[PDB]
């Protein structure tokens, strides 16, 4: 084990906290990337993952391939 | 080696295997393993020689610090 | 000389037929090729006893919704919901709801929507950004509409049969390797320079944009093994500026010994990499760019590597095999996860390149079966882009052309990069020429950060979203560390200073052999930069 404010991936090897969610891999199993809370947006819009812009309500369930990903149809309009 | 007088064995020739001793040149062709790295050019162009850091001998062969045995 | 069947130019000569605006002056004075008469005169109004359908197909009402496709596409059936009892007044359609002569409400999709596909009366927007060479650089999407918007340093420039986005500076150049020296060109200025001279067995060139910002970019070359003597990697600044001739270039060899034929080079300018692919050692490995710590790092099922391509925003490697079993592999810098992206429908894949700023889109070329094609960097969409290349040598991508070396002409040969249009020739040099590149700084991303916290010993190889630790060949990591290897650390290796005389000026060796440059008139400075 390590000091409290290195955090530890799987293999033993312990980063700094502040390498957690930083964008990056760092852990040889990325667990320091992994999870961390993903990104949002305020009230009525939404993000597309894929690419990670605030979109509306007009375009989020409007029948069709508005995001990125085109995954809004099933994905947010469950 | 041009026998026949005519080169008809040397016509079309694909080149051999080498067999679990003979290490296969650059040009596609087969030498003793123990002229790999002996300090002479032995496949024509040095490539027996070639990246030799990274390899040991044999084991009544002493390793000169450039890769080369003798 | 009547205009349905002649067309009857300014000088009263009239032309007959088909020839009118056929890219060739039939008439005489340059209106023959002009848009007048021959280019989009009427548009086709109809009226409310007709549907103009989805495609044009104007048709009388009596057909639309009779169970009889007249529009080609079934657009004058779709929906036919009928019965009088019913009208568009209800809104059942989500959009261009109408009224029918018989059985009440019609209603067509918008110009730019389709039918709905789960259900009639109802429409998608076309997302028209998937279609392939619809937007020059960059695309959204709208209801029916987009925008050809392009990226951060390209200005917008109307052009000649569509519109296109400049290079936001110097016009770029090509490198053109022959055995003995390299060679510049301004594609603007339409000029050879000197560039490196007397040198012997040339192979393959590939550059890192000005590394100090002293404007002067670095270009590696490959040297062949020849006789009995072993072949290089060598470096050696290039001025970014208009100078040459009068700037003696000096080469130094890397020390990366024990090298036979390395058909292909590429620089990681974010890792600070150097990766090359050796034919005779049937390997691909890779070296700081000082040419330390060498590290095998692909070397099985490899028959003959030939070039190679890095893609440091995504940290994913590209090199081709041209042996007897033809492929296009991709890997992670690190080396890891190692697939083939194409393997059928190849002949000799010998030149590749990838398209950065388009989706990171990979073309290569195949100088066998004499075709240029171009696939998604995860293998799908395989289209061919061009055909009758005559057999291409080498490619490079730059703006909306795409450029190769026609091998056995010698020829430089230049088209639309999405398959469009006629080629172009653009000069032509000895059938020594072993590639052409595009030596410009949008051409690489030079704001890619690299991800490496200088964490790692030896090197720090890039990975998807990260990097990764590894020491030289015939080395391992200290035991219980993933990060120290045992190997003894090297000092960094010290280039010569170079000769830099922009304007004009001759490079000099003082006592010291320390470069000084003669300003030329009307010029000042230690390197006569203003005057
Ligand atoms: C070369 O690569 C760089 C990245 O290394 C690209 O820069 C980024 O370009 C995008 C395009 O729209 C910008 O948004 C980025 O700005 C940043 O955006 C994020 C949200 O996505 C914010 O959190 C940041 O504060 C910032 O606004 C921009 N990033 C950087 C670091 O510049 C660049 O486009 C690319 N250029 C070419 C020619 O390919
Ligand atoms: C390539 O040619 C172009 C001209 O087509 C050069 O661009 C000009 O270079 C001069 C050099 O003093 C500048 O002052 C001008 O402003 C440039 N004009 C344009 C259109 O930008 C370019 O420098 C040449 N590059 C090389 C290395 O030869
Ligand atoms: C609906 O279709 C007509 C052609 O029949 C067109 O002129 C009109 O602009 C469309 N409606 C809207 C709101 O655009
Ligand atoms: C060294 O290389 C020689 C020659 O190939 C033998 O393969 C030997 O077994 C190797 N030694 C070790 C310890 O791997
Ligand atoms: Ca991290
Ligand atoms: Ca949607
Ligand atoms: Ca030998
Ligand atoms: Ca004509
Ligand atoms: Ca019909
Ligand atoms: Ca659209």
């Amino acid at each position: 084990e390590c000091g409290s404010g290195n955090f530890r991936c799987d293999n033993g090897y312990c980063i700094p906290a502040s390498w957690r969610c930083d964008g990056t891999r760092d852990c040889l199993d990325d667990t320091d990337e992994i999870g961390c809370p993903p990104r949002s947006c305020e009230s009525g819009l939404f993000l597309c993952p894929a690419e990670g812009t605030c979109i509306p309500s007009s375009w989020v369930c409007d029948e069709d391939k508005d995001c990125s990903d085109g995954a809004d149809e099933q994905q947010n309009c469950a | 080696t041009d026998d026949c007088g005519d080169n008809s064995d040397e016509e079309n020739c694909v080149p051999r295997e080498c067999s679990e001793s003979e290490f296969r040149c650059a040009d596609q062709q087969c030498i003793p393993s123990r002229w790999v790295c002996d300090q002479e050019n032995d496949c024509g162009d040095n490539s027996d020689e070639r990246d030799c850091e990274m390899k040991t001998c044999h084991p009544e062969h002493f390793q000169c610090t450039s890769g080369h045995c003798v | 000389c009547e205009s349905p069947q002649r067309f009857r130019c300014d000088n009263s000569r009239c032309v007959y037929g088909h020839q009118l605006c056929n890219g060739v002056d039939d008439c005489g004075d340059g209106s023959d090729e002009k848009e007048e008469h021959c280019r989009k005169p009427t548009h086709k109004p109809c009226t409310d006893t007709e549907y103009k359908c989805s495609n044009g197909n104007c048709i009388s009402q009596h057909y639309v919704c009779d169970n009889v496709n007249d529009c080609g596409d079934l657009s004058d059936e779709t929906g036919c919901n009928l019965g009088d009892n019913r009208t568009c007044a209800e809104n059942i359609c989500e959009q261009n709801c109408t009224q029918l002569s018989s059985g009440g409400f019609i209603c067509s999709c918008r110009p730019g929507f389709k039918p709905s596909t789960l259900d009639k009366n109802s429409c998608q927007d076309i997302n028209e950004c998937e279609e392939f060479g619809i937007c020059p650089q960059s695309c959204r999407n709208s209801k029916g509409s987009y925008e050809c918007f392009c990226v951060d340093g390209f200005k917008s420039m109307s052009t000649h049969y569509g519109e296109r986005c400049a290079a936001d500076g110097s016009p770029p150049l090509l490198l053109l390797p022959e055995n003995v020296r390299i060679r510049k060109y301004n594609t603007s200025s339409e000029k050879f320079s000197e560039y490196l001279e007397e040198e012997e067995h040339i192979q393959t060139i590939d550059y890192d944009w000005d590394p100090e910002h002293i404007g002067l970019s670095v270009v590696y070359y490959t040297v062949l093994a020849q006789g009995s003597q072993f072949g290089a990697i060598k470096r050696a600044y290039i001025p970014n500026f208009e100078s040459g001739s009068n700037n003696p270039i000096r080469e130094v060899d890397l020390g990366l010994k024990y090298l036979m034929q390395p058909d292909g080079l590429a620089v990681d300018w974010v890792g600070r990499h150097i990766y090359w692919s050796d034919a005779k050692s049937q390997r691909i490995e890779v070296a700081t760019l000082d040419g330390r710590y060498r590290k095998w790092l692909i070397t099985t099922q490899l028959d003959q590597p030939a070039a190679i391509a890095v893609n440091p925003k995504l940290g994913l490697m590209f090199w081709t095999d041209q042996g007897k079993q033809p492929k296009i592999e991709s890997a992670w810098m690190n080396g890891e996860h190692r697939s083939v992206l194409v393997s059928e429908n190849l002949g000799w894949p010998n030149g590749l390149s990838i398209d950065y700023l388009n989706d990171d889109r990979v073309y290569w070329s195949d100088s066998k079966e004499d075709v240029i094609e171009a696939i998604k960097y995860d293998g799908t969409d395989r289209r061919l882009i061009i055909n009758e290349a005559m057999k291409p040598f080498s490619l490079d991508i730059f703006e909306d052309k795409l450029y190769w070396v026609a091998k056995e002409k010698g020829e430089v040969w230049r088209q639309n990069k999405f398959g469009k249009e006629n080629k172009e020739k653009v000069l032509v040099v000895n059938p020594w020429l072993t590639q052409v590149r595009i030596f410009h700084q949008l051409r690489y991303n030079q704001s890619v950060s690299n991800p490496c916290k200088q964490v790692c010993s030896h090197l720090c190889l890039l990975r998807p979203g990260g990097y990764s630790c590894a020491c030289p060949q015939g080395s391992d990591f200290v035991t219980g560390s993933t990060v120290q290897c045992d190997a003894a650390s090297e000092l960094p290796v010290t280039m010569p200073p170079p000769c830099r005389c922009m304007h004009g000026g001759n490079c000099y060796f003082d006592e010291n052999e320390l470069p000084k440059c003669k300003c030329s008139s009307g010029y000042s400075g230690e390197y006569c930069e203003v005057g």
